[PDB]
């Protein structure tokens, strides 16, 4: 041997003392709380809550108040025989072109 | 931002406040607590981005990576403490202040608003992890792997540095809303080629690019759970979040440049998945097959077309979620045998079956399987490279295969067969791990059940 | 695997790169301490930003 | 579903096939007869006798058991730790 | 005859799944029932004109009651 | 049902054929028919009742935001911010209404196609030529524009569009 | 007489139809027998740590450890620049790449050409 | 499988597997039993042919011959016994066994569920406790210094004692488990 | 528990340390063969017949 070393010690088994065990701590108790606030609130808070919040979030990004303009322009420009479709995006006379 | 940024603050103090054996209780409850708040930020806009205020800014491109990462940081932590529990406590509390500045350099990370600030903020990220790896990895090999890390980051990163001051310097500002509105086209000339070439070699470095990869799985593979997870779940992801970012400024030249690295993101696709069937250590094989999705992402970046890069966003995302799991997965069995070697624990179907259903649904969504928002993603990146050529279908389409091929032979070899006779100390699972495996997947199908998102800003 | 990753990218960036670098190390660091010898080169280095900087 | 083996079965299995055996004189065969020292039979005649038990009994017997079995005893002992029959 | 069949430990697996759900169905109950009793008694708003001279707040630009809120 | 408007979503008039059966034999789709009547419409009806009983006691409105037309990235001067952004934003809210109006048309056409059936490729004619001027004005305005699309992208399409029906014209009048 | 077995790398030689197991010299019979030890004492070793009633865990395999560290750790270091392996790291790691360059690139030469030349069906092509 | 191999096969051993196998192809082939009854009376009649011959190297020559004629001549799609290697219901009940030590992992509940089970386990865990030192005292006190030259095992020589290394053997989990 | 002396090592080159390598990898010497030395990065783990 090269070194006073300390031998490789045995894998401890946390089922032996606290046969109960959830695996969080040493300690009884506090492996109980442990598990009971870990599951509390991930699961019941964050997964239900964020998930209903979530789904429940006010259409900011205007989905169907875009499709409701889309229906007011359609039915103008068929009630007056308007392409449905502009064929520019900007006003030809606001653009100068390069002789 | 602020609001989520000071109870990270607050977490330190705490931490390093709290009884000896109340550690792990007050970091894990505070950590769900502050994810909780975090998921207001998924409540954006369809013309612009949520400008807080002059140095922090929201989009629907930064809210996903950060409810990601607040929600990877307990996680974690109960991983941490499954692998930690002889640790002293002032050890402990170290450990757990390294995992929290990690969390608050990334939400800084993908808040910043200037290219500066988002440069210091990214290469910050780098010395906790450094320190993680290199002080709790256990075995010898960390410390190489964690020099590989670093330098192959630096190397990537500085010529991103002087790009970013001429680029102030040449233009006034780095704001990223004054570079989008000013923007130009960038002329082919050697000078343009190589600030493309440091921008975007610097985020390829990090994502990586196939053939700047090799610190991955050498990181990857050595570094503690906890190490694992965040490198592969969130780190990734700053390479293309930062390549999102600063191709505002890089075009057209973008359509000439991004030959090399599509040729070499595709062919090492098909590479690193072969090398995924031939692997004989189970952390090396989750760590390739990070990089084959990466290379997928990378695809979708250069292409950068509105199908693509909502596809990329989709699989960043879906990736990060799958591949924390697979690690926590592969890190139960190590605690078991205390070997990362693939064959020798097996049967482990027979010795733990609620284990056995975990393995089946990440290796599950590992693969494409539809509906997933795995599967959406990679779906997405595959119709826009259909648009941009018709022959990326074939290297897609080879990818798919060898990836339902590793990923089932992966399952079969760890779970199947019948158990190695002599290994007689697997205890029943925990219901810690249990826990964490449930509490990886469960949001992976919520985000199938709401795709929009996480699908970024050109939805 | 073999051929590529552990062998030939392996073998390009970071080997090749770290070899130069331990190389050059010893190089520069290989003195024996000698003032004759270093004063010589101050001498050599006095010439050559006489003549060749203008 | 099917009806669990015993020890008596099993002999009574093995002694009726070796009781339809030509070559042994059913008066003077018993449970503890050796093939080929006192039932006068030779290597390829056990052969053949394994071949008729495999077949009796559904499974496979290997070569490397089956050229010890040289007694109805031993066969029935065989049979019964592989099927694990314990009555 | 009944034979002992030899079988790992069930019992933690059992208790794992058995929290589980208690703990998404101790917030998920009252939230469905809670949905439920809002979509049931207080209606989705319909779409109106907006009367000249008033200005809605965006709550009121929304639909779904608990949207609003 | 007045819950949509029947011009931007059209249908035909729908034409069912009067029983005329020819057998002594009992109907069982009219028998099922009936009790299904019986069974399950009758008791959703009255729930329906109920629900909407209790909706119109506690009845509420919502609007529809109105947006002004503001000054377009054509009247913006260069690197005018404030006027560049409105201008973008705006030109950003037209892009989602296109989007939208595509939609609808294609949504006309998949109805068309299912409720003609078997002579769908006559009889959807209409349909099949307003999604090919739709599709192609959306085309020619927002098609090839990258994914860090822009108001000053789109207006450098236009403009590269006008010169070469300019020039076309000019060679054409040659 | 019969048509002889042809033995491939995948479709091996059977043990009856080796020449050699019919020539059996002395020397061969001892090989057998040192082999033959050489697994009953790796057997005794195993079974012995296998039954001990107070082992828990793992039976460690240097076989296996041995295996998964040639097989990772141990070849760069026993990896040296030959003609051969140059010329097969040169063409398995350069080829494929500008094999699919050109194809990729002829590809979208034409598409682009046609596309200039304006006779190449986009119509519907809304999603890119 | 339950007993231990040797260093070689002599050549008795090697004619005899030959039989075993020609004769097994032949009623594969010869699928009715009357025809099987026939052909397989003829091959022992070869058989029986070439069984005094005093020149080995014509044995081996004959042996080496109807090996050839053997491979030529197989069944492509031999019967296989459902629980042979080959068969269809080959390791089909592997995974439904499950070992002893993930017995004594279980809660105290479920091992209440059984007392009587687990006090003869208990009885049963004692004996193997009681006897491993004369076990590995008998073994290392017959070894030949060189090693254990076969696999073969020795039974227990006392009156008080076990055969040596017999725990896994005794207690290996039923054909038929669940 | 494995030693540093029970390894894979490089190449060997000598009687002495083939003869080493054999006993290191619980084989004969005169069965013991390694692949050739094209640099591969195989080392002294021995060549075994490719069979499954
Ligand atoms: C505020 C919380 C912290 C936040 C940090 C943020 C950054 C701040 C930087 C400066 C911090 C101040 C200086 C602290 C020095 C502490 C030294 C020490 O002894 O620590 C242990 C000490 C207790 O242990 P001890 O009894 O002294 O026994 C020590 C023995 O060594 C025990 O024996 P042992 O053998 O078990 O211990 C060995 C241990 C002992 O080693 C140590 O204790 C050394 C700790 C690190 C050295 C200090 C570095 C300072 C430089 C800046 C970077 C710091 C980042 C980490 C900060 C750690 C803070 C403890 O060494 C190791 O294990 C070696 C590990 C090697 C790797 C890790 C070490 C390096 C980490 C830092 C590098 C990474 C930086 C990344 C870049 C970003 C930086 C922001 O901890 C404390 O006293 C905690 C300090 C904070 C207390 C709370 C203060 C706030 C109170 C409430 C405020 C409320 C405000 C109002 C709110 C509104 C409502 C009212
Ligand atoms: C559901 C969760 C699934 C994953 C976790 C599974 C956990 C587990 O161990 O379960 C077995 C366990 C059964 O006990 P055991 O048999 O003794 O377990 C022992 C072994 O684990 C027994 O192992 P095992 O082999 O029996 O495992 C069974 C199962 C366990 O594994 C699974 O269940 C995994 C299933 C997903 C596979 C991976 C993802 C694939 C891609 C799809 C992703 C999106 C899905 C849809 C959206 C989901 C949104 C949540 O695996 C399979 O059956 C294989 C499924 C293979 C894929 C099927 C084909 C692909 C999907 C095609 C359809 C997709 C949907 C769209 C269709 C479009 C048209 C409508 O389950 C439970 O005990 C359940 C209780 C705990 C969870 C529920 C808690 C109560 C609350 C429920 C309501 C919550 C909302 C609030 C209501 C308030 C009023
Ligand atoms: C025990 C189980 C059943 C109960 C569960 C707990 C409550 C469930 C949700 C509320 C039930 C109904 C309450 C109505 C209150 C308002 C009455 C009214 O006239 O409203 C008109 C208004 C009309 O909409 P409005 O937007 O025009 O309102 C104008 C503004 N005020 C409100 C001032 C008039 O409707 C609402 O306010 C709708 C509220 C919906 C519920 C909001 C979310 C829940 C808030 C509580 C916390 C989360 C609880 C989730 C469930 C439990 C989780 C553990
Ligand atoms: C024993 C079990 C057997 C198997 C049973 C499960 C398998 C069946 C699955 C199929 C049934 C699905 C049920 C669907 C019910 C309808 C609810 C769902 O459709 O709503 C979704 C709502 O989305 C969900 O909330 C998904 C939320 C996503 C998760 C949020 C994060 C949770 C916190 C965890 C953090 C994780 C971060 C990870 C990175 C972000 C989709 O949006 P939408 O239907 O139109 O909403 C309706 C409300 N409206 C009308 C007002 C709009
Ligand atoms: C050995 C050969 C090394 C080749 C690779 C290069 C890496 C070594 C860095 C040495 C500098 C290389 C030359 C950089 C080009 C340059 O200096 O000018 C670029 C250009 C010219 O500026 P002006 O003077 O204003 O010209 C105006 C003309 N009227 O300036 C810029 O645009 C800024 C560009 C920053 C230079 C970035 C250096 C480029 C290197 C590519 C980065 C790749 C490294 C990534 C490492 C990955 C491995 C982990
Ligand atoms: C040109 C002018 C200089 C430009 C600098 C270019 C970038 C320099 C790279 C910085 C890292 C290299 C520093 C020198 C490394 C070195 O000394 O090599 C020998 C070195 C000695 O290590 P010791 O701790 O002393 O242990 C003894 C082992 N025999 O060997 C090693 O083990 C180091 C291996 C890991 C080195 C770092 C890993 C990354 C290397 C470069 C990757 C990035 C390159 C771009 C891709
Ligand atoms: C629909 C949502 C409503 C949910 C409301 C939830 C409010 C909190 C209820 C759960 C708290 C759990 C404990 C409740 C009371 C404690 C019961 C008790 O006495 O047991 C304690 C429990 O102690 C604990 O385990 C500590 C956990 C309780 C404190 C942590 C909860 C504090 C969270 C504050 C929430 C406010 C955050 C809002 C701002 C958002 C910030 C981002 C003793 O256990 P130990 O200390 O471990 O025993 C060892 C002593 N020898
Ligand atoms: C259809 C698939 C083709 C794949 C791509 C096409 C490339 C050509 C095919 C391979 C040619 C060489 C590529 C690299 C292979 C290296 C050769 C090799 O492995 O052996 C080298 C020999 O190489 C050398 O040292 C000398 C360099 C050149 C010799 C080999 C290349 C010669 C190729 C012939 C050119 C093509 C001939 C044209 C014929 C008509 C074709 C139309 C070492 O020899 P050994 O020690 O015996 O190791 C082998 C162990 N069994
Ligand atoms: C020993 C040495 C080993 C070297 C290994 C190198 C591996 C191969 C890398 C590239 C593989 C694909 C090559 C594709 C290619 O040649 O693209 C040329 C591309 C297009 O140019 P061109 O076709 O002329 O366009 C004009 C308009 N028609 O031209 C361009 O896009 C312009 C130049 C872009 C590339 C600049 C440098 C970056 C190279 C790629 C990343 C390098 C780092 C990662 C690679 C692995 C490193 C280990
Ligand atoms: P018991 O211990 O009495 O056994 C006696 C033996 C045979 C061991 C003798 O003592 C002995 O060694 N005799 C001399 C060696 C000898 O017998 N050589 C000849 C053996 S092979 C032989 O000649 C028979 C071969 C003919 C059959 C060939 C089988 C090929 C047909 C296969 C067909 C499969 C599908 C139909």
């Amino acid at each position: 041997i090269r070194l006073q070393e300390d031998p490789d010690p045995e894998d401890e088994n946390l089922y032996e003392k606290n046969p109960d065990s959830h695996g969080y701590d040493k300690d009884p108790i506090v492996d109980l709380w442990n598990m009971r606030v870990v599951f509390f609130f991930g699961f019941s808070i964050v997964l239900v809550l964020g998930s209903t919040f979530v789904a429940y979030l006010p259409d900011y990004r205007m989905q169907e108040w875009a499709r409701r303009e889309a229906e007011r322009l359609v039915k103008y420009r068929e009630a007056n025989g308007l392409p449905l479709m502009e064929s520019n995006c900007f006003d030809p006379n606001k653009i100068q072109l390069p002789e | 931002m602020l609001k989520i940024i000071i109870p990270t603050t607050m977490l330190l103090p705490m931490t390093w406040m709290s009884k000896h054996n109340m550690i792990w209780i007050n970091a894990t409850v505070h950590s769900l607590l502050i994810s909780l708040i975090s998921l207001s930020l998924l409540n954006q806009l369809g013309e612009n981005s949520l400008n807080f205020s002059l140095t922090f800014f929201s989009d629907s491109l930064s809210a996903p990576l950060l409810v990601l990462t607040t929600w990877l940081l307990p996680l974690m932590l109960m991983a941490s403490q499954s692998h930690l529990s002889k640790e002293t406590t002032t050890r402990k509390k170290l450990y757990i202040t390294m995992l929290i500045l990690l969390q608050l350099f990334l939400i800084m990370t993908f808040t910043a608003t200037e290219l500066i600030l988002f440069y210091i903020l990214f290469e910050a990220t780098l010395v906790p992890t450094l320190i993680i790896i290199t002080r709790w990895g256990n075995q010898t090999e960390r410390l190489n792997a964690g020099l590989y890390f670093l330098f192959y980051t630096l190397a990537g990163s500085l010529p991103l540095l002087v790009a970013l001051v001429y680029i102030q310097n040449t233009t006034g500002s780095l704001n990223f809303l004054i570079i989008h509105y000013w923007s130009h086209p960038l002329s082919n000339s050697w000078s343009n080629i190589f600030m493309w070439l440091a921008c975007i070699m610097a985020f390829m470095v990090k994502m990586p690019l196939y053939g700047l990869h090799l610190w991955l799985p050498k990181a990857h593979v050595e570094a503690p759970i906890a190490g694992s997870m965040v490198l592969a779940a969130v780190l990734l992801k700053l390479g293309g979040y930062g390549m999102m970012r600063i191709t505002t400024i890089l075009n057209p030249l973008t359509n000439y440049m991004a030959y090399p690295f599509l040729m070499l993101s595709m062919w090492g696709m098909i590479m690193t998945s072969s090398i995924c069937l031939r692997q004989t250590d189970l952390k090396s094989l989750i760590a390739y097959s990070s990089v084959s999705h990466m290379a997928l992402v990378i695809v979708a970046i250069m292409i950068q077309t509105p199908w693509s890069f909502m596809g990329a966003t989709a699989l960043m995302i879906a990736h990060g979620l799958t591949s924390s799991m697979l690690f926590c997965l592969a890190n139960t069995n190590y605690e078991r045998v205390h070997s990362r070697t693939m064959i020798l624990a097996r049967g482990l179907q027979t010795l733990l079956p609620l284990m056995a259903t975990w393995w089946l649904v990440a290796s599950l969504t590992n693969l494409a399987l539809p509906p997933s928002i795995n599967l959406i993603g990679e779906l997405f990146i595959i119709t826009a490279s259909f648009s941009w050529s018709n022959i990326t279908i074939i290297l897609m389409g080879m990818n798919m295969m060898i990836t339902a091929l590793y990923s089932l032979y992966m399952l079969i070899t760890t779970q199947r067969g019948k158990y190695t006779h002599h290994i007689n100390n697997i205890k029943p699972s925990f219901t810690r791990e249990n826990a964490l495996m449930a509490l990886h997947i469960l949001p992976l199908l919520l985000l199938t059940l709401n795709p929009k998102m996480i699908l970024g800003p050109l939805y | 695997s073999s051929l590529l990753d552990l062998i030939w990218l392996e073998t390009i960036l970071p080997k090749t790169t770290s070899f130069i670098q331990m190389k050059m190390s010893i190089m520069v660091s290989n003195q024996k301490g000698l003032i004759k010898l270093y004063f010589l080169s101050f001498l050599i280095t006095i010439m050559i930003s006489m003549t060749l900087f203008n | 579903d099917a009806p669990p083996l015993t020890l008596e079965a099993i002999k009574d299995r093995v002694l009726y096939v070796l009781k339809l055996y030509d070559k042994i004189d059913p008066e003077k065969l018993s449970v503890n007869s050796h093939f080929m020292k006192d039932l006068g039979l030779d290597s390829l005649d056990q052969v053949e006798i394994i071949m008729a038990m495999e077949d009796e009994f559904g499974f496979e017997i290997p070569d490397i058991d089956a050229e010890k079995l040289m007694c109805p005893q031993e066969i029935v002992d065989y049979i019964a730790d592989k099927k694990d029959v314990y009555e | 005859k009944r034979l002992f069949i030899i079988k790992p430990s069930g019992f933690y697996d059992r208790r794992f799944l058995k929290l589980m759900r208690f703990y998404i169905l101790l917030t998920g109950i009252p939230v469905a029932i809670g949905i439920t009793l809002v979509n049931v008694f207080i209606g989705e708003a319909e779409l109106a004109d907006i009367p000249e001279g008033y200005v809605p707040e965006h709550w009121e630009y929304f639909k779904h009651p608990i949207s609003r809120w | 049902p007045d819950s949509w408007d029947k011009d931007v979503y059209p249908e035909p008039p729908r034409r069912t054929p009067a029983p005329a059966p020819q057998t002594s034999l009992p109907n069982p789709v009219t028998y099922l028919t009936k009790i299904f009547d019986l069974l399950v419409d009758r008791p959703v009806t009255l729930a329906r009742e109920f629900i909407e009983q209790q909706h119109a006691k506690n009845r509420y409105y919502y609007y529809h935001r109105e947006f002004r037309r503001v000054p377009d990235i054509t009247e913006c001067e260069e690197k005018d911010i404030l006027c560049m952004f409105e201008a973008e934003m705006q030109w950003r809210r037209d892009y989602k209404v296109d989007q939208e109006i595509v939609n609808i048309i294609q949504e006309r056409l998949k109805a068309c196609q299912q409720r003609e059936g078997e002579s769908y490729r006559q009889n959807c004619a209409k349909e099949l030529e307003q999604f090919t001027q739709v599709s192609k004005a959306f085309q020619d305005r927002y098609s090839d524009l990258g994914a860090h699309y822009s108001a000053r992208k789109c207006l450098a399409k236009q403009k590269q569009r006008m010169l070469a029906e300019r020039k076309a014209a000019k060679e054409a009048a040659a | 007489s019969f048509p002889k077995y042809k033995p491939s790398r995948l479709a091996t030689l059977p043990a009856t139809l080796d020449p050699a197991e019919y020539d059996i010299s002395p020397e061969t019979r001892k090989a057998q027998a040192e082999r033959l030890a050489i697994r009953s004492r790796l057997k005794r070793e195993y079974l012995l740590q296998y039954n001990d009633p107070n082992r828990l865990g793992v039976i460690e395999d240097p076989a296996l450890i041995r295996w998964t560290y040639a097989r990772s750790a141990n070849i760069y270091p026993n990896f040296r620049p030959t003609p051969k392996t140059s010329l097969l790291g040169a063409l398995f790691g350069i080829g494929p790449l500008f094999f699919w360059y050109y194809v990729f690139k002829t590809d979208r030469d034409k598409k682009e050409k046609l596309i200039q030349e304006g006779k190449l069906d986009q119509t519907f092509n809304i999603s890119y | 499988a339950f007993s231990a191999p040797a260093a070689y096969l002599t050549h008795q051993q090697k004619v005899l597997r030959l039989y075993k196998r020609a004769l097994r192809h032949l009623e594969s082939w010869c699928v009715h039993r009357d025809k099987y009854r026939y052909f397989a009376c003829l091959m022992r009649a070869r058989f029986d042919e070439h069984k005094n011959e005093k020149d080995m190297v014509k044995a081996t020559q004959l042996l080496r011959q109807a090996e050839e004629e053997f491979w030529y001549g197989q069944h492509p799609q031999p019967y296989i016994f459902p629980e042979s290697p080959g068969g269809t219901s080959y390791e089909r009940y592997e995974c439904y066994k499950v070992p002893e030590w993930c017995l004594d992992d279980w809660h105290p509940s479920e091992k209440a569920m059984y007392p009587d089970y687990f006090a003869k386990r208990e009885q049963w865990k004692r004996l193997r406790r009681e006897s491993w030192e004369r076990e590995v005292k008998q073994l290392q006190e017959e070894t030949p210094p060189g090693g254990p030259r076969t696999e073969a095992l020795p039974p227990a020589r006392k009156e008080g004692d076990l055969p040596p290394l017999w725990w896994h053997i005794v207690t290996r989990p039923r054909e038929r488990p669940m | 528990h494995v030693t540093k002396d029970m390894f894979p090592g490089p190449y060997p080159k000598t009687p002495e340390e083939r003869a080493a390598a054999a006993k290191k990898y619980n084989m004969r010497v005169e069965d013991y063969e390694p692949y050739p030395d094209d640099g591969m990065g195989y080392g002294d783990y021995p060549k075994l017949p490719d069979r499954s």
